[PDB]
């Protein structure tokens, strides 16, 4: 039922400048804490 | 609820009522002797816990309680007092829905004006005579 | 006794025992009287300042924690998540912005997700942040009801991102798909855009 | 008789009085101040009604000085129109003034055919009566001229 | 002189406006009139 | 939920003839006719069909605020500001009995349904449950904070429930004389409250807010939203009638169970009353559910009737699901 | 001063007093409760639509029984006919909502103040 | 705060215009008067002002 | 009521205020407590 949104995510060309490298803009300071869901994702 | 519960209901309510409806007729007019000469004892088994130190004879008993004859003459035996109503049971939170976004034009428009009487004045204030004729609408009246 | 849901009188106490270092006592207080009357906010604020110049960041977090159970306005998840950008937690602030914009479906708390995810995080994240909102506020209130200013923040961002051609993407789908009375602000900004 | 009286004696002496137990009724010396009393409760109930959510209720005894005002005017025939009141205030004071007259002209109106009647003999009722409807002759006389 | 409108301009054509200022009753004459005995003659209930 | 089709209601009668505001309206088990009470200190009894004034009847010397016709006995209840609580031999046009005992004026009169017991409320700020028989108090329902402005009855727990004037609205056990519930949703002084006849359920009414409830938990069912006036009035009948009456005029009729407002109207004053007159101070429907029987501060008996003529395509029921 | 003063906390109602009873207050009266005897009506409940049936008759009936349906001597002087349509009051008595300008008040002041 | 109260105690102690009070009670009150209704009776102000005509 | 009452004209007169003053005395002839109000002055201040 998300016709709009799927006609917009259709109209939108490939970004051609690479973000999948990109590291968030903050660093975070460590140590990282994670909840029990991202135990499998690491 | 069905008529079975809704007439259980009634008569423990009807029962619970009645009673207060008897105190309060003994309350209005009490009989002219406060004396109940049909006195019958009431017989209670009374088995104790431990105590102050340990136990020596007995432990169970076997209690006769009757009320005790009053005097018919004696009036009541003690002065009622005044005592202050006590605190109220601790109240519950304010369940509200989320406060009214108020502007400082509805702040505005609910100013209520000081008053100031043409015919009172109890604390011997001096007005000055702008304000006294402030609200004397027939200077402003038409004529025509 | 006399004025339970007093907000004053509550204020009051709590300072009152706040000035004689009566913490123990003044927390307490602060409990019953966010239990009391839960939907003044002034009282919410006062609970959590306190707990945060006293230290205890976890005590600021459940106290806000609390009050975020109680669904506030848009100030208290405001104060919850400048808390936590001041702390560096930037993920607990993402996830704070999750339940924001459950909660408050405006486009306003979409667009300061997206703000935040444009400072804080990658574009990814923004894309999917303005792609959701589009989605959600066009799902729900309907697809001719979603906001210009959604499709002005977007556009501005691929811009900001030199992604041009997606910036022109996104403002002729949203002067395609939205009435001429409610597009007339996304009409000027496509203007300044294409002619710059 | 005498038992009830002499064990409602013998009460007061054993167990004390009870002040202000049971509500004493509303006789005729308490009538008007009776109403005032019901009057000013319920127009501070349609104020604290009426008020939105928010506003700073500091000053809302001022209404009840409006009223008073309000009511004074009605009886000298002299126009009531306070600058700034607020027209929701307004509608609430102005519709109180009109019940109290309506309970006043009334009150009037039963008085002066006891008047006429002898079945009356207090002075005062007398001079109450003739005050009252010097007002409303007036009124008459102005609404006349 | 006449300061106000009559009720038919106020109220509307298809509304009934009734103005009552008298009763039809008397005070004497009950509401839920009490049911009577009315007996005439000291008959037997019964068969003696 | 969809929202079933009720027809709207207009003006059929009008009945002038007291001199102060109708604030009291009950009618007769038999529906032939109904009693009102008014601040010219009087409680007229009217005939329902014709209209016309059968008696008039003074026993009090402040302003009726509730009346009641008992359904097992031949009487009629009444209060007033001036203290008092009248029960009126309807066999004889007589007061009989006097019910005293409330420090200030008495605002709300209500019977339980099953068993002989009258209920009053007041600005002592108290609810006071009577015997009828021995006109003994046996309850002080004590606990608001405010006059308590209007009170219901019920054959189940909870047996009394009170509204009163500092905003909230407690669930009474009848039988212990204590509150087994506070319910503080409101925001400024509850009015008005209704029983609905076929469902175990209610409303309450402040300025504003409409409130639906379920006995006995006071759960919170629904909210009646958009009649932004003090309510004075509620009245619901039997096929799903919410009636809020309000003091600026404002009349609203609901659908009980959807919460959809059928019908919005501005009633009319009387010829020589002020703009600051109209305003609905008592609403009941009668025992059928035909007629609604209004009272207004322009001194004023309504009668509304539903209209026949229009169908539900010439009013289509214009709800909008979210 | 301030010895003369209004309201703003109406006194609240007190629970009764649990003590011993010796004193005398309400003497008793009218102990008996009368009941709604058969043919005065109240104990007895039909429905609703035969309710709404019987109302709107008794309406109907009402509407129907209002419907009906089933040298001359006076020459010198100068004013003549000075009281046409003086009578015609009476052609429908109207309820005005002011106790200050009903026909009441005017009778009641015309009568009074002489 | 109590800076605050004593700078304002101050503030009203100082006295500007002609004097229509009696006690500080009416002055306060007098003012809170000004403060509301000059925007009402600024004829009547410059009447007196003036000797004549509002 | 008659001197002291800001609402009292003590300036010269205008010439308009001379017109409706000598038509209203026309038209109401010593009736100068009547006069008094629609011209905008006092009676005394009318009549001198």
């Amino acid at each position: 039922m998300a016709s709009i949104a799927a006609g917009l995510a259709a109209a939108l060309p490939k970004p051609k400048y690479s973000s999948e490298h990109e590291e968030p803009r903050a660093t975070q300071r460590g140590p990282r804490i994670v909840s029990a869901d991202q135990i499998d994702e690491t | 609820p069905s008529k079975e519960e809704v007439e259980a209901t009634a008569e423990r309510t009807k029962n619970a009522l009645a009673a207060l409806v008897s105190g309060a007729l003994a309350a209005q007019k009490p009989k002219n002797v406060q004396v109940n000469t049909k006195r019958e004892a009431t017989f209670v088994k009374y088995t104790p816990s431990a105590q102050m130190g340990n136990n020596t004879k007995k432990q169970e008993r076997i209690i006769k309680i009757v009320e005790r004859q009053r005097d018919p003459m004696e009036p009541p035996k003690f002065k009622h007092k005044k005592i202050p109503r006590g605190p109220p049971s601790p109240p519950p939170p304010v369940m509200h829905s989320p406060p009214r976004k108020l502007t400082a034009e509805d702040q505005e428009a609910w100013r209520i004006p000081p008053p100031v009487s043409m015919w009172k004045n109890p604390k011997g204030f001096t007005i000055p005579l702008d304000k006294r004729l402030a609200a004397d609408g027939r200077q402003l009246q038409e004529v025509q | 006794d006399v004025h339970p849901n007093n907000t004053q009188l509550w204020i009051r106490y709590i300072e009152a025992e706040l000035k004689n270092r009566n913490i123990n006592h003044a927390r307490n207080l602060l409990d019953r009287a966010v239990t009391r009357l839960p939907r003044v906010s002034k009282l919410w604020y006062k609970y959590v300042y306190v707990m945060e110049m006293l230290g205890d960041i976890p005590g600021t977090r459940q106290v806000f924690d609390r009050w975020m159970k109680w669904e506030p306005d848009e100030d208290a998840w405001n104060a919850y998540i400048k808390l936590e950008k001041r702390y560096g937690e930037y993920e607990r602030a993402r996830q704070i912005f999750a339940a924001y914009t459950q909660v408050h479906p405006e486009p306003r708390t979409w667009l300061k997700w997206a703000k935040f995810e444009e400072e804080f995080g990658t574009a990814d994240m923004v894309r999917d942040v303005f792609q959701s909102a589009i989605q959600y506020i066009a799902e729900t209130l309907g697809d001719d009801a979603v906001d210009e200013r959604l499709f002005i923040a977007f556009a501005r961002f691929e811009t900001r991102q030199k992604e041009y051609e997606r910036a022109r993407a996104i403002y002729k789908f949203g002067l395609d798909n939205l009435p001429r009375s409610r597009s007339m602000q996304l009409h000027a900004q496509y203007t300044t855009f294409e002619k710059q | 008789l005498l038992e009830r009286w002499l064990g409602n004696l013998l009460s007061r002496q054993f167990e004390g009085r009870h002040s202000k137990g049971v509500a004493k009724t509303v006789t005729k010396q308490r009538v008007e101040s009776h109403f005032d009393l019901e009057l000013r409760a319920s127009v501070m109930a349609d104020l604290m009604d009426m008020m939105p959510e928010g506003i700073k209720q500091s000053k809302v005894n001022t209404v009840l000085q409006h009223l008073s005002e309000a009511w004074r005017c009605w009886k000298s025939n002299i126009p009531w129109k306070v600058p700034g009141l607020p027209a929701p205030i307004e509608n609430i004071i102005l519709r109180y003034v009109k019940a109290k007259a309506d309970w006043w002209i009334s009150v009037a109106h039963y008085n002066r055919e006891r008047i006429r009647r002898g079945a009356t003999v207090d002075k005062t009722v007398a001079k109450k009566n003739v005050g009252r409807l010097t007002r409303l002759w007036l009124k008459a006389e102005q609404e006349r001229q | 002189k006449q300061y106000y409108p009559t009720a038919a301009q106020v109220f509307g054509e298809g509304v009934e406006t009734l103005v009552q200022e008298e009763d039809a009753q008397p005070l004497t004459q009950p509401i839920i009139a009490p049911v009577e005995q009315k007996k005439f003659s000291i008959q037997e209930a019964d068969l003696p | 939920p969809r929202p079933d089709w009720h027809p709207p209601w207009k003006l059929m009668r009008v009945i002038s003839g007291h001199l102060g505001w109708v604030r009291a309206l009950a009618v007769e088990p038999n529906n032939q006719w109904f009693a009102s009470g008014a601040g010219d200190r009087t409680i007229k009894i009217w005939d329902l069909a014709s209209g016309q004034l059968r008696l008039t009847l003074t026993g009090h010397i402040s302003t009726v605020r509730g009346l009641a016709v008992s359904p097992r006995h031949p009487y009629m209840f009444s209060c007033g500001e001036d203290k008092m609580v009248k029960c009126w031999d309807l066999e004889t046009n007589k007061v009989i009995r006097h019910y005293h005992g409330h420090l200030s004026g008495v605002y709300t009169l209500k019977l339980h349904p099953t068993l002989d017991v009258l209920v009053t409320g007041g600005r002592d700020g108290v609810a006071r449950v009577w015997d009828m028989r021995t006109r003994s108090n046996v309850h002080v329902l004590s606990g608001h904070t405010g006059t308590v402005a209007d009170l219901v009855c019920q054959e189940a727990d909870p047996q009394v429930i009170t509204g009163s004037l500092d905003s909230t609205v407690r669930m009474w056990d009848l039988a212990a004389g204590k509150t087994m519930g506070v319910l503080t949703h409101h925001k400024k002084g509850v009015r008005a409250l209704v029983t609905h006849p076929t469902e175990f359920t209610f409303a309450t009414a402040s300025t504003g807010s409409i409130k639906q409830w379920k006995c006995p938990e006071g759960a919170f069912m629904q909210n009646f939203e958009g009649h932004n006036a003090i309510i004075n009035t509620l009245a619901v009948n039997d096929q799903n009638v919410l009636f809020s009456g309000g003091d600026n005029g404002s009349m609203s009729f609901w659908d009980w169970k959807s919460g959809y407002r059928f019908q919005s109207l501005d009633t009319t004053a009387q010829p020589g009353s002020l703009d600051a007159e109209l305003g609905i101070m008592s609403s009941t429907f009668d025992m059928s559910g035909a007629r609604l029987i209004t009272g207004e501060a322009d001194k004023t008996i309504k009668i509304w009737k539903e209209d026949t003529t229009a169908t539900p395509e010439t009013h289509p029921i214009e709800w909008k699901p979210s | 001063t301030t010895a003369h003063r209004p309201t703003f906390d109406p006194a609240r109602g007190k629970e009764a007093l649990r003590g011993p009873a010796y004193h005398q207050r309400l003497l008793p009266a009218y102990t008996t409760l009368k009941f709604r005897q058969p043919g005065q009506g109240g104990a007895a409940d039909k429905s609703t639509r035969d309710l709404r049936a019987e109302l709107e008759a008794a309406e109907a009936a009402h509407y129907a029984k209002l419907k009906g349906a089933p040298r001359r001597w006076d020459e010198d002087v100068v004013f003549k006919n000075q009281a046409r349509g003086t009578e015609d009051k009476g052609k429908r008595k109207e309820f005005v909502n002011d106790l200050l300008r009903s026909d009441f008040h005017k009778r009641f002041m015309s009568k009074y103040v002489r | 705060s109590l800076k605050r109260r004593r700078e304002k105690l101050a503030k009203s102690g100082e006295e500007h215009g002609d004097v229509t009070y009696i006690n500080e009670k009416n002055k306060q009150f007098n003012a809170k008067l000004a403060r509301f209704y000059n925007k009402y009776t600024a004829e009547i102000r410059d009447s007196f002002e003036r000797g004549t005509m509002v | 009521n008659e001197w002291l009452d800001p609402s009292i004209k003590k300036i010269e007169w205008s010439r308009e205020e001379d017109e409706k003053l000598l038509h209203l005395a026309k038209l109401m002839p010593t009736q100068w407590r009547t006069i008094a109000p629609i011209v905008g002055r006092t009676a005394n201040q009318c009549l001198e």
